[PDB]
């Protein structure tokens, strides 16, 4: 007669590291990181991404003629753009403060846009042929940004003084755009302009700007040695615009009201598909579905995911070291 | 292991004790049998369990790298964060592959030290009236039937009960 | 006859946490993190804060008008700014490099004002016509910056070709301010500064700088459609200052004497109030008097603190298990 | 416990003994007692308090979060910075919650194998002379007055002088 | 120790024993000398290198500082980047003192623990056949030559063949 | 007859801490720290590091006439910088984004020296007589940068219009410079550039820049009450530039093709000599050389170094307590 004291064994052939030890197979464990992904783009709280395709942040933003599908309101839970977009600044020049522009936009939500300076408030200025070859729509060779009009001197005439304002009565911001041509010789501002010293003045409570055109000629980009300054600006709530210009100046048209996310807000650079799915985890190479503590998938997310870290494995013992005989 | 039981003086488990991770075989008349000690078994299920959630808890944070920008000319700010983003993963890499290697260390140590304690509990009841192989077996100087097996489990067996009949067998 | 070997019990009902195991009653222990704190700002090495009461840190610097309680030298251990104080930029306009200037002086610890440009300096000039309603003192409806002089050209003349110099002599470096004025108008400007192109220029052996005013009306701020465009520097020892414009110059009158502080210097945005007494630790939140590790009032403070930490409770178990029978 | 002696084979605490840690209960025919084992009691302080003092000493740093302001235009480097000191507030967080929890953990231990070492102390010393009774407690087979006790606990409990006696006795 | 063997019942170690970490001395009519126990020694020194392997092998990234410089009016992010590499510095000297302190006081404790272990793997052989000193040495009951010796180091000693000559002396 | 079970002792004094424990012998252990460097600088990869000596990162760059030891091509594993040299920029100026020029070429590894616009460029005005005894070479009390060309108005005509085009071919990045002259009176401006209101203009496909000149008298520097704006770009391959001015141009001539660093790039402000031998690691003050994990040297090196932390010692205990007898 006899009794003994013992302990558990099992089939188990997974193992753990210890300080001590290392590949020590146990009866039982648990692992902590997720290295599975779908690769694809879903919704974020049932709300669909807003995909770019082949129009970059900018050419979405200030109206390229080739991005019209993404024109008007968008919401989204958050940003995919794609990495070989064409369709972005199409008449050459830069965008002021542009990466302060993209954080500012990936941290929206929603758009709104609607006409800010209807064309009839440039008073003696031509507004309809402000157009080039350098930005084509998708049905004519010259045409120009939906949110933006460039005006030019009318007839014969000179260019006189013209004027804007806007007073923000709404609960939103206001994100607006602007621009000042700087044209390649004194000919062609003469040209669109007429003569003398030409400027663009704009103010508000809280901001104000003034730029006077830098005639030269740069590389020909787009079939244009003519630049065009870009800028853009936010409109709080309760404040009021005042536009004031002689000439070179590519006038707000469209603008957008803009709701900022409560949340985090991303812009994903990605070629992955967007598909008819729902998820709690987003990260910029795919899904991630887990009740894991850890993922070594990527640092990059929207939504509530695992800490990101640089494991391929975080197994933690539960169970005892499995001796079967 | 430290504590010498586990993989030690017993030196294998039992692949026929499925329902618990310590436990007996006892062997008498009325035949062999495996049983879970449940008590120490459900004892150390949840102080393990209540481990593996206050990790789960304490990593419960997020460190959240961005997709901001930097132009040319901010070099600097750009390198800034990226230094940064690369910082905190390495710090938290470290924390996680090093808390799992220590842990796992001091979890198996905890079975070593539970297997052991629950052969002391036995070997303090026995005393005399059984014969220590060495092995974490005892073998009785008397009769054991089912409920003398039954109190040496829940730690109610009764040494004078059975000492005259041991000790005339022992000696 | 016998002995026991035992273990200490007592009347403890404190109790820890740990990995195996919740809420284990032991007989001793100790808490490492302090969650209490004096509501109240007090003295730093036995020196007072600064408490700006209804003057922003602009409107201190710049002299408003109504804020003559500061006006002169001040020593402070910190900064206490009041989150509704209504006396900052009163004549509209923006201070370049404000972040950076409330950081700079954020690592000061005394300022002494001085005369760096007596009105004398400025010839041909009028420097007694400089006021605004804009800029009311508790005494008149029309006052200006005590730090600064607003230049106008004299009874009909044209405005001259100014001067000025100072030679910073000292050991101390030499923080001023100055602006530019930008009317609304043409006739503003030519009935305050005459005809001509106008310009601000200043110089150091370190720094140059190079304005003119941009005339356009922005919204109404405090009765103004005009704006200045508001500047500081500093003048390092050794370093000279030389100022030259013809117009639209709002000039440096007095400046500051800046002693930066070897420590750290911090600006504390609190309606708390400062009381008569002193501390080694100050957080934005309160006085903290502890001999602790830990503590999770404030990650913002002045003087030698506890580190800032989320839990709220550190308890090191010292004792044993209480297991009292 | 992983010793299995605290709140195990020795079920409870004394409050009765409140000069120390660990101890010893004597009984004779002068009567009954606490004392406190001054030695083992004193190095646990020693010990604690030394580890007490090492995490206090190494959590003596401190990450200064700042007032600075950031413009509207200046939202990367405003969120980077934000980043960074939350970044940190939660490493530290981590660092003293996980520490605290450990350090508990092999603090109740420590006390624990104490306890058990001092068991095993007295055990080895009486060895034939007294029975084990399983609890921390020995029933000499011989007199043990008050100079027999305190050669127990100083550790110079002569064995021989009382085996002849204690043979009687026993058998 | 919280075993209780390294420096406690066994009171000092072997300046004679220079092949190993733990092992043995014995004393028969062949003579006196010291042997390593490799198995327990080697298990150990594996353990070990593996430890120290490890912490190497976590310890293997490095946070960059850098020499970029900043302007007057480039104070806020001057001090952003002062204050996030103070900030790294300060996590690593942390985990790096912290690991240390911690790991020393375990690696002491496994070496007291095995040790500890040797001790009663010997303990269990000889049973009645040795007497027990009470400080990690056991006289025979018989004689034990060269063999003998060997036997019991590793683990094959032969109760049965010496327990009628032992009872005799022993009784 | 008896055997007994022990542990090793030795004669080791070397002690190691635990968190229970300070000060404990034992048989065997090891240190993971290194607090040895060797004070001096090597060859990193075998590639020899650049001592500028007693010129500044911009006097090398620019061609300041007295770091002509460096003029021409450079490669480097790193950049030695001495404390108090003398050659940077000798007329008296601002070179703009200076801090991110350091931070560009510190991230090269090679620069070629190259013309890129011959002074032949320029038509109808002198490239001759661009000196100053602002900027002394070795030989002559009046030079001028050898990278850059100082350019004034011939005889007695008018400065025209110039202009240069150079369009990058290659396969490398071109950092270049360039300048704008700031006259103290309208004098020294009539007398050099002529009458008129003078600009610079330049541009890429990418960048586009416009300034005039700023006329005022600031502090001497260098016997300069004169000053010079300086500025540089990088030319990318593929893009080309063109330069515009009609006075006030400090003219780029000379450049540098520029190889960037796969690796890390490093800096070293240090007055540590320069020898003749290999290293794997090297700190800003001196070598290491070890297979420890931790130093306490410095947190500034380049090539691969060991962690960097503040302790003086972290001794892993790996033998037992010695307790010999
Ligand atoms: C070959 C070449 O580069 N030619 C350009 C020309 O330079 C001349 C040289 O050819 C010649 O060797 O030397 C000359 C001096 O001696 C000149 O340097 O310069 C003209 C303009 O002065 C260029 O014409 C432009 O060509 C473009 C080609 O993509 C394009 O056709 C431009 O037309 C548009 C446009 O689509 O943007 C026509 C638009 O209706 C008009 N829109 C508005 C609202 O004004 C614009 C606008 O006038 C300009 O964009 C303003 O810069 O122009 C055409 O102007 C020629 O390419
Ligand atoms: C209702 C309104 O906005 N009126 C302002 C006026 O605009 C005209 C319109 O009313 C009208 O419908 O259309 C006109 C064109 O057809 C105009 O647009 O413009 C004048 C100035 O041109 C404004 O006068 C200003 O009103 C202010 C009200 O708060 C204030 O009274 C100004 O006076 C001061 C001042 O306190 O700042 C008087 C100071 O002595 C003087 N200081 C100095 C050193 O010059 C200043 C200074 O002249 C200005 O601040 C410079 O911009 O002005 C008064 O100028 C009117 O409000
Ligand atoms: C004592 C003093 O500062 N004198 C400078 C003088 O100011 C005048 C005052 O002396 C007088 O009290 O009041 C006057 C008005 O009423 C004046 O304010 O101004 C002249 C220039 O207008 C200064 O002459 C400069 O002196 C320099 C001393 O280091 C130096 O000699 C300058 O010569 C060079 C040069 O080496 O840089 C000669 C170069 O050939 C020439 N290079 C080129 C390419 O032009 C340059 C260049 O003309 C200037 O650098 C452009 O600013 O000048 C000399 O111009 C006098 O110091
Ligand atoms: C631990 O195990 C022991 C042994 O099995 C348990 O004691 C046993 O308990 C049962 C019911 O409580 C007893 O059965 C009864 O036997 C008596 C005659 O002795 C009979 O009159 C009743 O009708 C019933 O059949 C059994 O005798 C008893 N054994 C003893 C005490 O000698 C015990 O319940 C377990 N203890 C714990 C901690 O639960
Ligand atoms: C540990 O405890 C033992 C037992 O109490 C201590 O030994 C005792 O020490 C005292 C004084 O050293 C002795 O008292 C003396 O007794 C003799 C007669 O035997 C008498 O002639 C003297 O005048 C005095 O009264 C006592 O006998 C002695 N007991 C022994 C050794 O049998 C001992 O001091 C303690 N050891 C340590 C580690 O301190
Ligand atoms: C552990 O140690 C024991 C004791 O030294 C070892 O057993 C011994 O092994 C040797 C050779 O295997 C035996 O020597 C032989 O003796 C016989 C006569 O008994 C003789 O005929 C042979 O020519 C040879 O001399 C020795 O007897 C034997 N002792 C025993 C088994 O009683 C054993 O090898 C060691 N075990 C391990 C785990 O390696
Ligand atoms: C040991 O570990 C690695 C994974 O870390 C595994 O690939 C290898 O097969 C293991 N060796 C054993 C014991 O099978
Ligand atoms: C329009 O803006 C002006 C500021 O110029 C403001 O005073 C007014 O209240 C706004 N309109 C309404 C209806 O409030
Ligand atoms: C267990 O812990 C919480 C605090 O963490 C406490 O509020 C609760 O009352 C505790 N339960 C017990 C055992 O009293
Ligand atoms: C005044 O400043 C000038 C620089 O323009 C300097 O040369 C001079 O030394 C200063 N005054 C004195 C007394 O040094
Ligand atoms: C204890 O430690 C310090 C180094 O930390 C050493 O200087 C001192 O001499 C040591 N004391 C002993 C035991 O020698
Ligand atoms: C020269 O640059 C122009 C851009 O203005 C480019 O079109 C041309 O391809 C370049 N030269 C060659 C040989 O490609």
């Amino acid at each position: 007669d006899k009794i003994c004291i013992g302990y558990h064994a099992n089939n188990s052939t997974t193992q753990v590291d210890t300080l001590l030890e290392k590949n020590v197979t146990v009866t039982h464990s648990v692992e902590l990181l997720e290295n599975q992904k779908e690769k694809r783009f879903c919704k974020i709280m049932n709300k669909a991404p807003l995909d770019l395709k082949d129009c970059t942040i900018e050419g979405w933003i200030l109206g390229n003629p080739k991005c019209d599908l993404l024109l008007g309101d968008q919401s989204w839970s958050y940003i995919v753009e794609r990495p070989n977009a064409q369709n972005g600044i199409c008449y050459p020049g830069v965008l002021n403060e542009l990466e302060e522009l993209k954080a500012f936009i990936g941290s929206g939500e929603r758009v709104e846009r609607f006409e800010m300076f209807p064309k009839s408030t440039w008073a003696g200025v031509d507004t309809s042929r402000g157009v080039t070859n350098a930005c084509p729509s998708y049905t004519l060779d010259s045409s120009f940004y939906r949110n933006l009009v460039w005006l030019v001197k009318t007839d014969s005439a000179t260019y006189p003084v013209i004027k804007g304002t806007y007073n923000n009565t709404g609960t939103q911001p206001i994100l607006y755009f602007w621009g000042v041509h700087h044209p390649l010789d004194t000919t062609v501002q003469d040209n669109l302009y007429g003569s003398g010293d030409k400027y663009v003045r704009m103010g508000t409570e809280s901001m104000n700007f003034a730029k006077s055109p830098e005639i030269a000629a740069r590389p020909a980009v787009n079939g244009q040695r003519s630049r065009i300054d870009y800028y853009w600006s936010v409109l709080r709530p309760g404040e009021t615009l005042n536009v004031e210009s002689n000439g070179n100046l590519i006038a707000p048209w469209y603008a957008y009201k803009f709701v900022s996310t409560n949340k985090k807000g991303a812009v994903f650079k990605s070629d992955l598909p967007i598909e008819n799915c729902d998820a709690t985890c987003q990260t910029i190479t795919g899904v991630l579905r887990t009740n894991k503590t850890f993922q070594n998938v990527s640092p990059l997310w929207i939504g509530e995911c695992p800490k990101y870290v640089k494991s391929e494995s975080l197994r933690l013992a539960t169970g005892l070291r499995n001796v079967p005989q | 292991g430290i504590f010498g039981a586990i993989a030690g003086f017993i030196e294998g488990g039992w692949t026929g004790m499925i329902d618990g991770w310590y436990g007996y075989h006892h062997e008498n008349s009325q035949g062999s049998g495996y049983a879970a000690d449940r008590e120490s078994t459900q004892k150390a299920i949840d102080g393990i369990t209540n481990k593996v959630n206050s990790i789960i808890n304490k990593m419960n944070t997020q460190f959240e790298a961005v997709d901001h920008e930097f132009s040319n000319l901010e070099r600097r700010i750009g390198n800034l964060n990226k230094r940064m983003e690369d910082g905190f993963l390495d710090v938290w890499t470290y924390n996680a592959e090093l808390l799992v290697l220590l842990e796992n260390e001091r979890t198996l140590d905890l079975h070593d030290a539970n297997v052991k304690n629950l052969y002391e509990k036995v070997k303090s009841q026995l005393r005399d009236n059984a014969n220590d192989l060495g092995n974490g077996c005892f073998e009785f100087w008397h009769k054991c039937d089912n409920e003398c097996m039954e109190s040496v489990k829940n730690g109610t067996y009764d040494y004078p009960k059975y000492q005259k009949e041991s000790k005339l067998n022992r000696q």
